[PDB]
């Protein structure tokens, strides 16, 4: 549970350094000292003075939300999977293996998506059919977006 | 004359600057009435790649 | 300037100009701003002054242990010796050295700062005695022997506080991997030189070859 | 003008001619720079002359061995010799090392600074230990007058360095000719010298 | 599909290089060039260089699926064992049966022979249970430099050479972010890196622990 | 003891813990023959692994349920249960290291910026005076001190802004 | 051979005598004394 803290940490000082960087730089930078004439948002300046590709306060607010959706998902993952060990019984799955990082992806991920992913098998299907269906419906909609 | 000395560093106030409280050689003075005579260079580089640029009597000061 | 610590060629920068014990020895080079090689010179001394006298502790005392006069304790297990004592003085004796030691050190302490600065109503009515000359050789404190113009008797103060200064270096050397005393080390070396040292049975090195 | 190491091949521009033992041979360039040939000179004379100090020293006990005498090979000598010494070894090196550090030491500040050690500090010695050249001290390394001369002092140096090149090629043979034969060099002689047609590196049983 | 796609990206590229109805000058411009500029509704990634750098994404998506075919293929179909009784094969013969659906795909080639890997820990192929989450760090890695752009992380050094300016510990060389392409590069770089590393350490334990 | 933890010798899953790591060599050991060199290689494997554990069991360190060493950051708690060597003193042993790289690096970086064309001194470095600095740096929290006292550590508003 | 120095006082060849010397003195550190964890 230590090492969880200390990376959930990691996350809002640096998420906070994105955002807060794109409220005080608004107005200005020494690459563009007017942001403030041309708006929130706007694609960039051009490829003069090196390349000026995503400067503007929008797209701080931009890459902030992938650190938001990293954090907050360590922050949920650390959630579950310390409660399923209790509501299973076996406090001493957490506490042994969450100090690795093979363990999350041994023992959380790759463990509890058993059940799941039998959701319509080429047998049968079972009532968690509509969950695996939507499981690839994000891994897919996530894939279109890059 | 009407401006600084040939061969003198002088510390730069434009707020736009990339050269802004830092300090340059003054190359040459214009004294034929234009608002930007003073013609200043620096060793380091801006994003573009120019080491020079015209700057005004007001805008510059002396060293440190 | 006295003799260079390198006979050849060493070229010291700042130490050409006078100062006590001056051999050339700054390869680090922390003597450069004169504000604090003068501050350093004061630690040279209070270190040197205070080693001296306690290396008679442990050196006119021990041998005075090994001939047989009397049966004192070895300076490594002197401290657990007073306090068992039944007339014994319990560790208030931290803090008290700190309260007596504070009173003292912060009077030297705003000397430095302010040389010949105490007051005239501050002490009761010692306030002149307590004015010193220079910088860590004040004058009523010594009662005899200072008022030569050849003052640099001063060397004598530093070569051997210089030197007692590597004794205590040793003594808690030595009593670290040795075991012993420090003159329990001498009379073996004295008795088997090539046997006892540092390389081979003092374990400062590992040195395991048995071939 | 002069010799080299391959007739006709047209000498290097640093190597004058001057120093002992100059043949123009120098492929690599190396002692281009004054500094590091002021530094080589001094490396290769050490090198030289511990080299027939060492190898004097193999040659009389390989002798004294073959004849009668209680010496042992000069391989495997340190580890017969400590078994049964009242020094324990760690007490023999750093009063080596630290001996050494003495003298090596103030080589190397008369090569940095020539005549710094003369000022009199050690000892009160000042018109010794000040060198004459580079690599080539006196006053107290040359209590013969052996060398207040440049004519004769100038072929000395040559026979210091022709003496003492073979005499570190011969060190590099004794480490071969002993890990072939396993045998001593004195020894490795006398065969040679008995069937010179059929006792030779060829038919040692190694390098084949 | 995946090579009629590959062609399309590589060979718009050559015949668009020289000009478009876009760019009647790109050959003015060059081979590499990022963009010419936020007008026409946006010039990025226009360029020859900018096609070839699409391209390795789709024969990495290419060459992916024609090696899961080859090994899921003749695990099932091919290699095993043979017994008196025909051949038993490593995964049962169910290729015929799960491949026609991508959940299958999930299940029965990623879920199922990742166990090998994942008990690596604690045997000889303890490199390749390394190796495979490594794999992926690398890769994730790349996002940050195909997402975000140049503008964003010069000025974020400038607030960073304020301090090393502070402390008079600065670098004469200045320090800048990295042109537009450079990121693409390192993108695609660290991304395929990635991508593929993943593959070698996933069939090299699989294989090796038999089944 | 603290927080609830066992030392590692009084543990018996600690224990556990030795007698399985050596069973997998024991297994690993009969295959082959006894003068073999991977004999060799797995007896030295085995003697490390004897010595590892008995070490951490010596050095007073703290076994949890799972039988593995925990640390202990506190320096209150390290002193008072006399855990100091394992988060503490480390402490110390680094930031005397890495004072050492700014406190070289710094001087380079000032030294070089005095003389002419200080760009081709980053890129090809003048490696005798950088070994000069790297050997002169034991000393560096006297020489911080020393500068921060004196006032030529810090530069004064003579940096460039932004607005 | 100045030129030769010259090219050795780069930057990717002394960080390689950096990266051996750092390197190995870690290893040999561990392949000595195994495995410290806590100082004594
Ligand atoms: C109001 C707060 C006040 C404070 C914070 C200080 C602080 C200080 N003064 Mg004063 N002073 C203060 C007021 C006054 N001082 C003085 C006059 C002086 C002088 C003349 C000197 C100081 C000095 C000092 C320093 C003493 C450090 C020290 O040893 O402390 C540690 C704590 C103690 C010493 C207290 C110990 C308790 C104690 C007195 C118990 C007494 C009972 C006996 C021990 C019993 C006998 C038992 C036997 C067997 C041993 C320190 C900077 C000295 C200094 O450094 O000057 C530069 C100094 O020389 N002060 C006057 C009169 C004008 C004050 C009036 O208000
Ligand atoms: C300033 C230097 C100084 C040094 C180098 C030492 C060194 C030593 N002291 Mg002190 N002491 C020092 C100052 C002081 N000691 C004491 C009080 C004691 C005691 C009461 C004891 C030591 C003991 C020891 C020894 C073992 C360390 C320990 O605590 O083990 C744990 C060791 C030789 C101990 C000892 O003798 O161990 C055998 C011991 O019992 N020292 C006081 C105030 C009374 C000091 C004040 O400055
Ligand atoms: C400077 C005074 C000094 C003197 C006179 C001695 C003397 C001695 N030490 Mg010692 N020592 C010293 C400082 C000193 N030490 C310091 C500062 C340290 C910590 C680095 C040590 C660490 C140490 C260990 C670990 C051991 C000794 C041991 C010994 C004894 C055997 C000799 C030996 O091992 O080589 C001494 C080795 C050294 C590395 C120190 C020599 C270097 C000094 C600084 C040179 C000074 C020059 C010259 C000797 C001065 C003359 C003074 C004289 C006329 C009074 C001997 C009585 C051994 C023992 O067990 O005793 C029986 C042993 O195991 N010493
Ligand atoms: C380490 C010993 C050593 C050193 C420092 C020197 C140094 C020098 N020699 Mg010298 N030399 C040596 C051994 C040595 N020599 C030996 C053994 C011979 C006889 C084979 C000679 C024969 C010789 C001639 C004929 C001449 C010199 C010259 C020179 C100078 C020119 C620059 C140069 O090449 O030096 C730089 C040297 C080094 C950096 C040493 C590198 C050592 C390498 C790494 C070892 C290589 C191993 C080798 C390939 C295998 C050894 C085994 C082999 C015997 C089978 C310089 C003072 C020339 C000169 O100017 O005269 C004064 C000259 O004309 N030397
Ligand atoms: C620097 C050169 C050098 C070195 C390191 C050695 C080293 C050695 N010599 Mg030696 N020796 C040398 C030159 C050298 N020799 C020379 C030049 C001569 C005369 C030509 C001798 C004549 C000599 C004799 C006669 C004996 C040694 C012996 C020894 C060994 C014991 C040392 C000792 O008694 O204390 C040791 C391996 C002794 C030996 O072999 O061990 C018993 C021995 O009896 N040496
Ligand atoms: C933010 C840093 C931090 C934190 C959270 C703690 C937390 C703690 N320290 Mg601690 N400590 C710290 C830094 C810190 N320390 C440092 C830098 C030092 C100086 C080396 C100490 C020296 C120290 C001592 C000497 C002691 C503690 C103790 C304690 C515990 C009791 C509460 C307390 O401090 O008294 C209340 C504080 C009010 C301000 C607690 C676990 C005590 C302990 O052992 O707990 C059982 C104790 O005796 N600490
Ligand atoms: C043989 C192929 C090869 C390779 C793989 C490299 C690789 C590199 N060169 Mg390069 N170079 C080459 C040939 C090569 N070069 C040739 C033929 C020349 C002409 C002589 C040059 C001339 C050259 C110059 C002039 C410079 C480089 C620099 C660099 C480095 C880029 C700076 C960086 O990212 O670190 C950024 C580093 C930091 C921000 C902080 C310092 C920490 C570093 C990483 C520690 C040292 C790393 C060490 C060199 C790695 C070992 C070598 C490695 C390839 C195995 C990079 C390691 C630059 C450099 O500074 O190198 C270090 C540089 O200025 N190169
Ligand atoms: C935050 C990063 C971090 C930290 C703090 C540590 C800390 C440590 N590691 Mg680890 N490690 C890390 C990252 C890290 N590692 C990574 C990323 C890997 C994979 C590449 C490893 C792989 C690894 C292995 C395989 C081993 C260690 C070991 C060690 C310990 C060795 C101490 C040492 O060198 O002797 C002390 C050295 C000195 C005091 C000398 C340095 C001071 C100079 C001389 C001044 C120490 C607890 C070793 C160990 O004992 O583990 C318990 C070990 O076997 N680590
Ligand atoms: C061959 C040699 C030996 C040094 C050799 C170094 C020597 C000889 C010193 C040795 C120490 C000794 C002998 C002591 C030994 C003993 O102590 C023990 C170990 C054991 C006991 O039993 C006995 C005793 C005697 C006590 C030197 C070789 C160097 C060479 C060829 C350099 C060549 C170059 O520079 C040039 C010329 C120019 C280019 O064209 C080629 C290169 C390559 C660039
Ligand atoms: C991160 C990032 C940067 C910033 C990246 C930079 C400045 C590169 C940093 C290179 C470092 C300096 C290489 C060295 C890294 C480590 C120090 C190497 C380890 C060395 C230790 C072992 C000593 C961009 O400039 C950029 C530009 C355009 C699109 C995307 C991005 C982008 O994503
Ligand atoms: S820098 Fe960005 S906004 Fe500007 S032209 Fe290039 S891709 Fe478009």
């Amino acid at each position: 549970d230590f090492l969880v803290h200390h990376a959930i940490a990691l996350g809002l000082h640096t998420t906070t350094l994105i955002l807060v960087k794109g409220a005080l730089d608004a107005r200005g930078s020494k690459l563009m000292p007017d942001k403030k004439d041309f708006g929130y948002s706007f694609p960039c300046d051009g490829p003069g003075r090196g390349g000026t590709c995503d400067i503007s306060a929008y797209d701080a607010f931009y890459l902030a939300v992938f650190w938001m959706l990293n954090t907050i998902g360590w922050v949920t993952f650390y959630w579950h999977w310390k409660h399923l060990t209790l509501w299973q019984g076996n406090v001493s799955q957490f506490d042994e293996s969450s100090t690795y990082l093979m363990g999350w992806l041994r023992d959380y991920l790759w463990l509890n998506s058993s059940q799941l992913i039998n959701g319509y098998n080429p047998f049968g299907m079972n009532s968690l059919s509509v969950w695996a269906w939507t499981f690839l419906f994000g891994h897919l909609v996530y894939a279109t977006g890059f | 004359e009407i401006g600084p000395k040939r061969g003198s560093l002088v510390k730069v106030l434009r707020p736009e600057s990339y050269w802004y409280n830092q300090v340059g050689k003054v190359v040459s003075v214009d004294q034929s009435g234009i608002r930007y005579p003073v013609v200043v260079r620096f060793e380091n580089q801006n994003y573009a790649g120019v080491s020079t640029n015209n700057y005004a009597l007001d805008e510059i000061e002396e060293v440190k | 300037d006295r003799p260079l610590w390198y006979p050849g060629a060493t070229p010291p920068a700042h130490l050409d100009g006078s100062m006590l014990g001056d051999y050339g020895f700054d390869p680090l080079r922390l003597g450069t701003n004169p504000d604090r090689m003068k501050w350093f010179r004061e630690a040279e001394l209070t270190n040197g002054r205070w080693a001296m006298a306690a290396v008679v502790g442990i050196l006119f005392t021990d041998v005075f242990t090994s001939i047989g006069l009397v049966g004192l304790p070895k300076w490594w297990e002197a401290g657990a010796q007073t306090y068992p004592i039944d007339n014994q003085t319990l560790r208030t004796l931290a803090i008290i050295e700190f309260l007596l030691f504070g009173w003292v050190e912060t009077k030297r302490l705003y000397d430095l700062r302010n040389p010949g600065s105490q007051g005239d109503g501050s002490f009761l009515g010692i306030t002149d005695g307590l004015k010193g000359t220079e910088n860590g050789y004040p004058g009523g404190i010594f009662d005899p022997l200072g008022y030569s113009k050849t003052s640099p008797e001063k060397l004598d103060e530093l070569q051997n506080g210089r030197l007692a200064m590597l004794a205590f270096l040793g003594f808690a050397s030595t009593a670290a991997v040795n075991g012993q005393g420090p003159i329990e080390s001498l009379q073996t070396h004295l008795a088997d030189p090539f046997h006892v040292t540092f390389a081979t049975n003092g374990v400062s090195i590992p040195h395991f070859t048995e071939f | 003008d002069r010799p080299l190491w391959s007739p006709g091949s047209e000498p290097p521009a640093w190597l004058d001619g001057s120093l002992a033992g100059d043949y123009g041979f120098d492929p690599l360039h190396l002692s281009e720079e004054p500094e590091m040939r002021k530094w080589m000179v001094q490396a290769e004379l050490v090198h030289c002359r511990w080299a027939m100090l060492g190898v004097a020293g193999i040659l009389f006990t390989s002798i004294g061995a073959k004849a009668g005498g209680n010496f042992p090979d000069w391989y495997d000598a340190g580890k017969e010799l400590q078994k049964n010494s009242d020094i324990p070894l760690g007490s023999l090196i750093f009063t080596e090392l630290l001996l050494f550090g003495w003298v090596e030491t103030k080589r190397l500040y008369d090569l940095r600074n020539p005549g710094s050690q003369g000022d009199g500090s050690f000892l009160g010695i000042t018109d010794g230990l000040k060198g004459k050249e580079n690599g080539y001290p006196g006053g107290l390394f040359d209590p013969m007058g052996m060398s207040k001369n440049e004519a004769s002092f100038k072929e000395a140096k040559q026979k210091e360095v022709k003496n003492g090149r073979l005499a570190m090629l011969a060190f590099v043979g004794f480490i071969a000719q002993h890990h072939a034969t396993h045998k001593s060099p004195i020894d490795n002689l006398l065969d040679h010298v008995a069937d010179p047609f059929h006792v030779t590196f060829a038919t040692n049983g190694v390098s084949i | 599909f995946t090579i009629h796609v590959t062609v399309l990206i590589l060979l718009k590229g050559v015949l668009f290089a020289r000009s478009s109805r876009l760019i009647p000058d790109k050959a003015n411009l060059g081979f590499r060039f990022p963009c010419d500029g936020p007008g026409r509704g946006g010039t990025c990634q226009v360029s020859a260089w900018d096609h070839v750098f699409l391209g390795l994404f789709w024969m990495y998506n290419s060459l992916s699926i024609v090696i899961f075919h080859f090994s899921w293929k003749m695990q099932s179909d091919v290699w095993g064992t043979v017994t008196d009784s025909g051949v038993s094969h490593i995964t049962g013969g169910n290729f015929a049966q799960s491949a026609n659906t991508i959940n299958g795909w999930l299940r029965d080639f990623l879920w199922a022979q990742s166990s090998q890997v994942i008990q690596s820990y604690g045997s000889a192929l303890s490199a390749y249970g390394l190796m495979f989450l490594g794999a992926h760090f690398v890769w994730a890695f790349s996002l940050m430099f195909l997402f975000s752009g140049r503008g964003y992380w010069q000025e974020l050094i400038e607030s960073i050479v304020w301090a090393h300016n502070k402390l008079r510990v600065a670098p004469s060389i200045q320090p800048r972010a990295l042109s537009i392409t450079q990121g693409r590069a390192v993108g695609v770089a660290h991304y395929l890196l990635g991508g593929i590393a993943t593959t070698w350490s996933f069939f090299l334990a699989r294989i090796i622990a038999v089944g | 003891d603290i927080a609830g933890l066992t030392p590692c010798s009084e543990s018996k899953a600690y224990n556990k813990l030795e007698r399985k790591e050596l069973k997998v060599l024991d297994k690993r050991l009969k295959q082959y023959e006894p003068g073999s060199a991977p004999y060799l290689a797995l007896q030295a494997t085995k003697e490390r692994t004897e010595n590892r554990f008995k070490t951490y069991a010596k050095q007073g360190l703290l076994c949890g349920n799972d039988g593995l060493p925990h640390l202990i950051s506190d320096p209150g708690l390290a002193l008072r249960f006399n855990h100091a060597g394992e988060v503490f003193i480390p402490t110390f042993g680094f930031l005397y290291v890495a004072g050492y790289i700014g406190h070289v690096g710094r001087q380079y970086i000032i030294l070089s910026k005095e003389d002419a064309k200080p760009t081709d001194k980053e890129i090809i470095l003048d490696v005798p005076l950088a070994l000069k600095l790297a050997f002169q740096g034991w000393a560096w929290p006297l020489a911080s001190i020393q500068e921060l006292r004196n006032g030529s550590l810090l530069e004064k508003d003579e940096n460039i802004t932004v607005s | 051979m100045k030129d030769f120095t010259t090219y050795l006082s780069t930057a990717p060849v002394v960080g390689l005598g950096w990266a051996i010397f750092t390197s190995g003195l870690l290893i040999e550190i561990n392949r000595f004394f195994p495995d410290p964890l806590v100082f004594s």
